[PDB]
């Protein structure tokens, strides 16, 4: 569960992510595709090569969704209701892929923000990404 | 062909065997080259001269430092008990496969070309030595760039044997 | 699965600059902070409530050094991981009853620590190689 201190740390970390969110998400998607190729089965229509414009656009969309979740950290299920329905029903993405993407996002943030990825901030960001994944995987069946 | 280039064949208790290339980098490769006495290791591959038979048993090298004087002296080498089917045989070409030298010249980096085929020093016919081969020879001996290729025994005829290999 | 020579070279090159005395302790502290149920196994290490207490714990740092040394030992024998980790897996399964998923969590946390330490040098290719490495370590350390 996200404590108020954890919410503060997540808000600060994503604020210092700032405008680099789109390419952070693109890098996280690339890391998920390379490290865990089993997640590529959910993108059969995407060009999954390095530096892909389509992967970059999807990473921008993912980071915009994460920004909306951070801004609505107290109402995340309502903020991600459309995405929850989408991932759970239309795409039927298995939650292990969500945890893999959360790990890859954490790796990207650690590689790009080493000064601000403190163990407390790392734990808070992991909790926030777990909350996002749980909201998106809740309706999975 | 040469004693210091080819697959690593292992004789343990009169049993033929070949080294598997799993956990076999250049660090273990130069240990074999040092063990045979042919300088350091150049590549884990060789230009095939003759066919060799296939042996069921394999020598597996987990890992060892690379400064050892012999392969047996480095820690935890496995002899048999596993199949090198997923991996490949361990090849090596040591630095003395074709080690050049310049003799007969009164200046440091000029003279009749002699190449050591493992242990024997022999001359080279000038029809088998191109400008690229001479460039590689000058580079290897740390003599820079080739100035000229002088055939017809310019620095005197060598005594011994003449190699029959054209350097491509 | 066999690890490609390029991936092996990348892993070895990135591990050459890894601070053995600090990276393992950092990874273990991060594991105990992010996943607090892993503090259950280290109740003899003293205070582990505050994240600063976890990261500043000398016993945690020493055990992280030992864990990272075990990672290095498994790295030197990437092709033989079950044989090298049989004793440690038996220890964790029987004497400590550590869930195998904790090994995967520690591998992921170690990958995060490596990325945090090396910045952009932790490229997606070398991260994929290290994910293969930590997956092999965890599978060899499990069951
Ligand atoms: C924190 C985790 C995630 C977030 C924030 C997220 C966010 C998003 C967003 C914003 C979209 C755009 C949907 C639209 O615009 O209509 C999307 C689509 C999609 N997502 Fe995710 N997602 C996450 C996890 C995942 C994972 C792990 C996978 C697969 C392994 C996945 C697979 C997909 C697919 C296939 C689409 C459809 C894109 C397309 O058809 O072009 N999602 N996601
Ligand atoms: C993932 C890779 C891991 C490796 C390579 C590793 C390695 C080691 C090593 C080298 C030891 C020392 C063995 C001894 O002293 O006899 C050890 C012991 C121990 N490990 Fe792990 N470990 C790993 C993961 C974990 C995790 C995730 C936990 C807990 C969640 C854990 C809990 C312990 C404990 C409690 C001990 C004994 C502490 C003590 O002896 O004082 N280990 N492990
Ligand atoms: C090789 O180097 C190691 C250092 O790790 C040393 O312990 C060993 O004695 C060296 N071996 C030789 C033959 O010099």
């Amino acid at each position: 569960v996200l404590s108020p201190a954890d919410k503060t740390n997540v808000k600060a970390a994503w604020g210092k992510v700032g405008a680099h969110a789109g390419e952070y998400g693109a890098e996280a998607l690339e890391r998920m595709f390379l490290s865990f190729p089993t997640t590529k089965t959910y993108f059969p229509h995407f060009d999954l090569s390095h530096g892909s414009a389509q992967v970059k656009g999807h990473g921008k969309k993912v980071a915009d969704a994460l920004t909306n979740a951070v801004a609505h950290v107290d109402d995340m299920p309502n903020a991600l209701s459309a995405l929850s329905d989408l991932h759970a029903h239309k795409l039927r993405v298995d939650p292990v892929n969500f945890k893999l993407l959360s790990h890859c996002l954490l790796v990207t943030l650690a590689a790009h923000l080493p000064a601000e990825f403190t163990p407390a901030v790392h734990a808070s960001l992991d909790k926030f990404l777990a909350s996002v994944s749980t909201v998106l995987t809740s309706k999975y069946r | 062909g040469s004693r210091c280039a080819g697959t690593v064949e292992v004789e343990i208790q009169r049993l033929l065997g070949k080294v598997c290339d799993r956990g076999w980098g250049l660090k273990e490769a130069d240990v074999v080259c040092r063990q045979l006495g042919c300088g350091s290791a150049l590549k884990t591959s060789y230009q095939v001269y003759s066919k060799i038979q296939a042996t069921n048993t394999w020598l597996f090298l987990s890992s060892c430092n690379g400064n050892e004087t012999s392969l047996w002296d480095c820690k935890n080498w496995q002899w048999g008990g596993l199949t090198c089917d997923h991996y490949e045989e361990a090849k090596i070409t040591c630095s003395a496969h074709r080690e050049p030298r310049l003799v007969g010249g009164d200046i440091p980096c000029s003279g009749r070309v002699e190449v050591k085929h493992g242990d024997t020093w022999g001359s080279i016919c000038d029809s088998d030595f191109s400008l690229e081969a001479a460039s590689v020879l000058c580079r290897e001996l740390q003599c820079g760039t080739v100035v000229s290729i002088l055939g017809g025994a310019h620095f005197g005829e060598g005594n011994g044997q003449i190699w029959a290999e054209e350097f491509q | 699965v066999h690890l490609t020579p390029e991936e092996k070279s990348a892993v070895t090159a990135l591990w050459g600059k890894v601070n053995v005395d600090e990276v393992g302790g950092e990874a273990l502290g991060r594991l105990l902070v992010v996943y607090p149920w892993t503090q259950r196994f280290f109740e003899s290490f003293g205070d582990l409530s505050t994240p600063d207490a976890v990261m500043g714990n000398p016993k945690v740092k020493a055990h992280g050094k030992k864990v990272l040394g075990a990672f290095s030992d498994g790295l030197a024998h990437l092709d033989n991981l079950k044989g090298t980790f049989a004793t440690l897996s038996e220890l964790h399964c029987d004497k400590l009853h550590v869930d195998p998923e904790n090994f995967r969590l520690l591998g992921n946390v170690l990958v995060c620590v490596l990325a945090h330490h090396f910045g952009k040098e932790f490229t997606p290719p070398v991260q994929a190689a290290y994910q293969k490495v930590v997956a092999g370590v965890a599978n060899a350390l499990a069951h």
